């Protein structure tokens, strides 16, 4: 256009969605564990538990 | 008698291409569901503004337009003829008679009979359109030819008229008459006034349609959003005062 | 980065304004009687 | 003896025309509209009453050569920012540029 | 939506002359010189 400029994100969407497989990866793995430190594994079924 | 001009006279504005932009334009154009003559095939008409014109035979009996104020001589007038394939455009002084017609007896004259001081010339069932505008000193003319079947009555359907010509003068043009051809022993008039229209073009800068916002509440609505489509809601278009 | 230069197109050159018929005339008017020969629309070549 | 009158001038001289140029960045004029940008073929369809192209935004993007009656189409010629990366002052004075 | 709209809005208030002669730098620029024009510019450069 006439001056206007668009910025590209810093972050590119593949990118973004690695940081959600990971994150959902953690969830299902070692459960809140890994949000506090060292993810620890659990079982699923014991984690719904 | 009379009949109603269904959704036909529109034009292009203007020799601007667009892709798929819906673009509004404010000029001149025949409201949507306007109240035209049934001529049958004639007297003389008054040319206010824009005139819209549209004839529809198989038989070539209609040829030709004579414009005008005062249709006599001393004045300045436009006249076009076309005898079988020689298209003839003169703007200059003539003397019409009561009756100017071309018979195809198979007798053709009697139209006029003047020739002075003349500043231009030219020598070149279905539907037949026109629409005539005179401003800022030219003339503008549009045409568009659409087969059809009905016999003499006006169709249901949308097309767009493409400019033809275009003309410097500079005058007033006030009045208008018509030729025809019956023997020696069929045509609509529509009148222009200023509106609001939007169209659209549809990746080859042609109009396949357009809607008139001061019709009905619709209309205006769908011009507020500027689409074809409304969703359901409410929508502030316009005031009471 | 910078135009390099300016450029102007137009459409080819029509009907030229014959005044090859009023300079080169074979034969001209006495002055108590001059003709008033008008020109219209066309494209006229001044330079020549 | 020339005159001015109300009507519209319709007789006068000839605009001298130039050689069109292909992908490079100049400045285009052709019967009245001017500007800037690049000047290329374009794969469009215009009609034998249409000059000029105008998209979205209300930009001339398509004009028709009046001399070989094909469309071409005309981009702004590039612009952007300059941008400066640096490690500081402090550590080098070596500077990479975007 | 929004983001389009408000910039497609600040593309078209660019064909605005704003109450002058015109709404193009270089038609105001090309028939008037400056000591008048400037009054245009201002306004255009006000507008803007
Ligand atoms: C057109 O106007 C005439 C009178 O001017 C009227 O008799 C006729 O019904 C009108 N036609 C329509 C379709 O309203
Ligand atoms: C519009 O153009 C496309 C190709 O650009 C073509 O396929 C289509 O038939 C055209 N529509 C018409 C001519 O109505
Ligand atoms: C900044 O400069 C100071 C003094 O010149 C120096 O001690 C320090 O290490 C420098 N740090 C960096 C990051 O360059």
């Amino acid at each position: 256009f006439n001056g206007l400029t668009v910025l590209p994100p810093l972050l590119t969407d593949e990118m973004i969605a690695q940081y959600t497989s990971a994150l959902l990866a953690g969830t299902i793995t070692s459960g809140w564990t890994f949000g506090a430190g060292a993810a620890l594994q659990i079982p699923f079924a014991m984690q719904m538990a | 008698a009379y009949t109603n001009s269904f959704t036909r006279g529109v034009y292009y504005p203007d020799k601007v291409f667009r892709s798929s932009v819906l673009h509004s334009t404010q000029d001149l154009f025949l409201p949507f569901f306007s109240n035209v003559t049934w001529f049958h095939a004639n007297p003389v008409l008054p040319f206010n503004d824009g005139v819209y014109f549209a004839s529809t035979e198989k038989s070539n009996i209609i040829r030709g337009w004579i414009f005008g104020t005062t249709l006599d001589s001393k004045t300045q007038s436009l006249l076009i003829v076309n005898n079988a394939t020689n298209v003839v455009i003169k703007v200059c002084e003539f003397q019409f008679c009561n009756d100017p017609f071309l018979g195809v007896m198979e007798s053709e004259f009697r139209v006029y009979s003047s020739a002075n001081n003349c500043t231009f010339e030219y020598v070149s069932k279905n539907l037949r359109e026109f629409v005539f505008k005179n401003i800022d000193g030219y003339f503008k003319i549009y045409s568009k030819h659409t087969p059809i079947n009905l016999v003499r009555d006006l169709p249901q359907g949308f097309s767009a008229l493409e400019p033809l010509v275009d003309l410097p003068i500079g005058i007033n043009i006030t009045r208008f008459q018509t030729l025809l051809a019956l023997h020696r022993s069929a045509y609509y008039v529509g009148y222009l006034q200023p509106r609001t229209f939007l169209l659209k073009y549809n990746e080859n800068g042609t109009i396949t349609d357009a809607v008139d916002c001061a019709l009905d509440p619709l209309s205006e609505t769908k011009c507020t959003l500027k689409s074809f489509t409304v969703e359901k809601g409410i929508y502030q278009t316009s005031n009471f005062r | 980065v910078q135009p390099t230069e300016s450029i102007v197109r137009f459409p080819n050159i029509t009907n030229l304004c014959p005044f090859g018929e009023v300079f080169n005339a074979t034969r001209f008017a006495s002055v108590y009687a001059w003709n008033r020969k008008r020109i219209s629309n066309c494209v006229a070549d001044y330079s020549v | 003896s020339f005159e001015l009158l109300h009507a519209p001038a319709t007789v006068c001289g000839p605009k001298k025309s130039t050689n069109l140029v292909k992908n490079k960045c100049v400045n285009f004029n052709f019967n009245g509209l001017t500007g800037t940008g690049v000047l290329t073929e374009s794969n469009k369809k215009f009609l034998p009453f249409q000059q000029f192209g105008r998209d979205i935004a209300d930009t001339t993007d398509a004009v028709r050569d009046p001399q070989t009656l094909e469309i071409l189409d005309i981009t702004p010629c590039s612009f952007g920012g300059v941008s400066v990366i640096t490690p500081g002052t402090n550590t080098s004075n070596q500077v990479a540029v975007l | 939506n929004q983001n389009a709209q408000a910039l497609n809005t600040l593309v078209k208030q660019l064909s605005s002359n704003f109450g002058a002669i015109s709404s193009v730098l270089n038609d105001i620029l090309s028939r008037l010189d400056p000591p008048e024009a400037e009054v245009q510019i201002d306004r255009l450069i006000t507008g803007r």
